[PDB]
């Protein structure tokens, strides 16, 4: 079972619409969760013309309903500090459902 | 390339970052080479070209066809279309000066604009010819 030792703020964003059917994104903070993460292997990847690098980053939050702020879903992000963590999905650990998966990138364009 | 094209890239970019729009809608996120840190994400790049050599008996001349491309991470791209109206005026009509030789003329072609990687970025390329004079 995890050990949940790291902070991370759970990250929202606002999204109010512009005149051409598209949204604009603030990113205000939400709550902040305690969640471990654990690396994958890491690599550069062709950006569009950044040289980027990227780690899988698997993140294991506290569960929750899914009408409940702190369940985190796939349009949020994490950020400990100025280190912006994506959230792939959600995918739900236990057999029980105590656990969940968030899946990051945290690609710094190196 | 031929022989202005490597001042014709350092004044197409001398060009953006004094452009008073685009200063306010990018920053100072124009260029080549992305400095490192964390990918301000509404940045524009000035890289690929190509050269197509409209020359002549007495000296020599080229076509160049440089790609300026806008990038940005927002949920629409009328950020982008915003950005790169920002970048195409401070460009066509250019009267720009080189260190090598003389341009004539700076116009506009073919600007795709599409999505790019897993529908999250949004690049619009521009093509601008520059007839130079070497």
């Amino acid at each position: 079972r995890p050990r949940l030792n790291r902070l991370l703020v759970l990250e929202e964003a606002v999204r109010v619409a512009d005149g051409a059917g598209g949204h604009r994104l603030d990113w205000q903070a939400k709550g902040e969760v305690w969640a471990e993460v654990t690396a994958g292997s890491g690599s550069e990847r062709a950006g569009e013309f950044v040289t980027l690098a990227s780690v899988p980053f698997t993140i294991v939050v506290r569960a929750a309903p899914v009408g409940a702020a702190r369940r985190p879903r796939p349009e949020q992000r994490f950020r400990e500090g100025a280190r912006i963590f994506r959230i792939l999905a959600v995918a739900e650990r236990d057999r029980e459902g105590h656990y969940l998966s968030c899946f990051a990138r945290e690609e710094v364009v190196a | 390339s031929y022989a202005v094209a490597g001042a014709l890239q350092a004044a197409v970019y001398q060009q953006l970052r004094a452009d008073a729009v685009l200063a306010a809608l990018v920053g100072t996120a124009v260029y080549d080479a992305v400095p490192p840190g964390p990918l301000a994400g509404t940045y524009v790049s000035l890289g690929p070209e190509d050269v197509a050599d409209a020359s002549d008996k007495t000296g020599a001349g080229a076509v160049h066809d440089f790609v300026i491309s806008v990038i940005t991470d927002a949920a629409g791209f009328a950020t982008a279309k915003a950005a790169a109206a920002a970048v195409s005026d401070a460009l066509v009509g250019a009267d720009l000066v080189l260190s090598r030789g003389r341009l004539v003329g700076l116009w506009f072609l073919r600007a795709k604009a599409r999505r790019v990687e897993k529908a999250d970025m949004r690049r619009i390329d521009l093509v601008f010819r520059a007839r130079v004079e070497g």
